[PDB]
RNA sequence: GCUUUACUGCAGGCUGUCGCUGAG
RNA sequence: AUACAGGGUGACAACCCCGUACUCGAGACCAGUACGACGUGCGGUAGUGCCAGAGUAGCGGGGGUUGGAUAUCCCUCGCGA
RNA sequence: GCACGGAGGCGAAGAACCAUGGAUUUCCGAAUGAGAAUCUCUAACAAUUGCUUCGCGCAAUGAGGAACCCCGAGAACUGAAACAUCUCAGUAUCGGGAGGAACAGAAAACGCAAUGUGAUGUCGUUAGUAACCGCGAGUGAACGCGAUACAGCCCAAACC
């Protein structure tokens, strides 16, 4: 969603990795808030984050990093 | 001592266990052989034509 | 004129006479001390090998195999049998010893395929045969006009399916007419009565 | 007995499967866990 | 590639360990060693891990009890997630 | 299932012969 | 209507919807085949006993197998052009 | 998604869905560094082979598949109104092995004996004929012919 394939391909290798760590962290924090039974959730993102990370990982392999 | 009920109380040995290769609880942990898929006995998978009707 | 090969040939028509006799008497002493399957650099009966397809080239291998002499090594019936199916001593197997030899050789060299084989004598308790095997994966062979045919997929494990010369003879496929009613095109298709 | 790590993972799974069919599935399908097991009445594998 | 830290294990018992012993509890990958749990934690929240105790749970996961140095305050670390 | 000088066979043992097997 | 096969749709539907006839497109198999082309070179006369696959052909002892009977195929022991 | 909920989200930056191609693809598993009931211990084609730069450097094998196919091992109940040869049957079942099909196959053939046919499967027929057989019960072809499809070649040696 918020993150599109073009944007990803437009990132330098270093940017994708920095973007990767960033996404992984939001996810981890979502899973933390979920572990605490936290309700200020937005279930749609926890799902988007995973796809985003899969996209960046797919793009990284494609471009050769 | 009767061969029936009184003798069943002595059964607390573990023999057949979940098999690493096929998943069936048929891996004899003392023989280290699966009575279902043959693991531990043969590289090929345990099979027999008598497991079905002859013309089928 | 006569080829040098014909002399090897003529010598082997009577392995019990002349120099050959002495060679065998000497050789077998060593063979008896060797294993079941010994790879050898050169054929003992060159004329025969070349005649059967052998070539001094990469991917061509020769191995001598020995097998115990005699009839079947069968275990007597442990369950009920009518007199007819109680025999044990005079029962012989349906595969000749040369075929058993070709199979053992091929087992030893899983990647090679049996091309042909021939006899190199025997003593009172065993028989020896040399087997020509070919490497279907070696380019020297994949490029040979005379041997590349053996590289085809349907030639894999040919010895185990009776496709050898010894295999075909033993299956009663020599004759093209009378007597081959139950052998051709296969023993199995004819109900196994050949 | 003494359970290995793998045995333990398997026992854990069996424990998890041994749960109720969520109520919302009831509504969604407008109307039963056939694999419900009891530690006493039943016998697991291995 | 599997990550070490899965998520914080938050329960009454976990909170006590956090308020009374400066310990944090995590659900972690069961292939992770005590050392790998120590590093991962120091690198995720920038703290000094003093000790790590582990347990393979009946939930199929591995639980880690991480005690931070007196320099760090668990209550506060956990409070930012 | 069991027995035996029931019928018929089969292992096994003994024995001769041929091959292994040569020189005087 | 070159479409009256079949199904769906709140009841018996060619004409309400999917389809169906007609026409058209793509993939797979036929097949790396057929055809075509490159190269190679078929064949005939006379002379020459130069070459042409051995435990083989064949025989005997013992077995199995076969419709194979004297006249099947095979194994085994021995002999052997 | 099945799946007719709640909440939330994605889609005109053309999502869903479909086709083709690609990415990712934990552990055990032929399972191959060693071991192990799917885990563990300290760089690995384990094992058997071929080639070999003689170094696992380059390669092969292993296991699966509904049956079909090829090569081996091979019963008994049953029939004969008993039963031993015979039958059931080269069946059931077992060992090994290949393919998309296998196997066979260009005559030391046939022998409607001929001034004739012309690789091989297979189908129809020849025929329950010839042949076998306590000549009992039973077992049982082939050549040929009509079809299907057609296709013929390569070595060893001589001489170099
Ligand atoms: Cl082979
Ligand atoms: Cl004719
Ligand atoms: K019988
Ligand atoms: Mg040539
Ligand atoms: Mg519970
Ligand atoms: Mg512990
Ligand atoms: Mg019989
Ligand atoms: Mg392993
Ligand atoms: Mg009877
Ligand atoms: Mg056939
Ligand atoms: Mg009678
Ligand atoms: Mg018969
Ligand atoms: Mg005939
Ligand atoms: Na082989
Ligand atoms: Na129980
Ligand atoms: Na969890
Ligand atoms: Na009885
Ligand atoms: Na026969
Ligand atoms: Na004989
Ligand atoms: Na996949
Ligand atoms: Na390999
Ligand atoms: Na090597
Ligand atoms: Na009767
Ligand atoms: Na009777
Ligand atoms: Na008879
Ligand atoms: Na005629
Ligand atoms: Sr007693
Ligand atoms: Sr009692
Ligand atoms: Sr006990
Ligand atoms: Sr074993
Ligand atoms: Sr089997
Ligand atoms: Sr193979
Ligand atoms: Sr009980
Ligand atoms: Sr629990
Ligand atoms: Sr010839
Ligand atoms: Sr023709």
């Amino acid at each position: 969603t918020v993150l599109h394939v073009q944007e990803i391909r437009d990132m330098t290798p270093a940017e994708r990795e920095a973007e990767l760590d960033d996404l992984k962290t939001e996810l981890l924090n979502a899973r933390a808030v979920q572990a605490a039974g936290g309700a200020p959730e937005n279930p749609g993102r926890i799902k988007e984050l995973r796809k985003a990370i899969a996209r960046i990982k797919t793009i990284q392999g494609e471009e050769g990093d | 001592t009767g061969a029936g009920t009184p003798s069943q109380g002595k059964k607390n040995t573990t023999t057949h266990t979940k098999c690493r290769r096929c998943g069936e609880k048929s891996y004899h942990t003392k023989k280290k052989v699966c009575s279902s898929c043959g693991f531990g006995k043969s590289a090929k998978r345990r099979d027999y034509e008598w497991q079905s009707k002859a013309g089928e | 004129a006569r080829s040098a090969y014909s002399y090897i040939r003529d010598a082997w028509e009577n392995p019990g006479d002349g120099q050959l006799a002495e060679l065998q008497w000497q050789r077998q002493q060593e063979w008896r001390n060797e294993g079941a399957v010994e790879r050898i650099e050169r054929p003992t009966r060159l004329d025969k090998a070349r005649s059967q397809g052998y070539k001094a080239k990469q991917g061509v291998i020769v191995a001598r195999v020995s097998v115990r002499k005699g009839s079947a090594r069968k275990r007597r019936h442990k369950a009920g049998r009518r007199s007819k199916r109680q025999g044990v001593t005079r029962i012989t197997r349906r595969k000749d010893i040369q075929r058993v030899a070709e199979e053992r050789a091929s087992r030893t060299f899983p990647n090679l395929r049996v091309l042909n084989s021939y006899s190199v004598g025997q003593d009172g308790r065993q028989k020896w045969h040399e087997v020509i095997l070919i490497d279907p994966n070696h380019p020297a062979i994949q490029n040979d006009d005379d041997l590349s045919w053996i590289c085809a997929d349907d030639q894999a494990d040919r010895v185990f399916r009776g496709l050898t010369g010894a295999g075909r003879r033993n299956r009663g496929l020599s004759g093209k007419g009378k007597g081959s009613e139950k052998t051709r095109p296969s023993l199995r298709s004819n109900g196994g009565k050949a | 007995g003494k359970k290995s790590k793998a045995t333990k993972k398997r026992l854990a799974k069996l424990d998890n499967q041994n749960s109720r069919v969520p109520a919302w599935v009831m509504l969604k399908t407008d109307r039963r866990n056939h694999k419900r097991r009891h530690w006493r009445r039943n016998d697991t594998d291995e | 590639s599997w990550d070490v830290i899965k998520h914080p294990h938050v329960t009454e018992k976990a909170m006590n360990d956090m308020d009374f012993q400066n310990k944090l509890q995590f659900a972690v990958d069961d292939r992770a060693s005590k050392g790998e749990v120590a590093d991962a934690v120091e690198e995720q929240y920038d703290v000094t891990v003093e000790q790590v105790n582990t347990q393979n749970t009946m939930d199929g996961e591995k639980k880690a009890v991480v005690r931070l140095s007196e320099d760090d305050d668990a209550q506060e670390v956990a409070s930012r997630i």
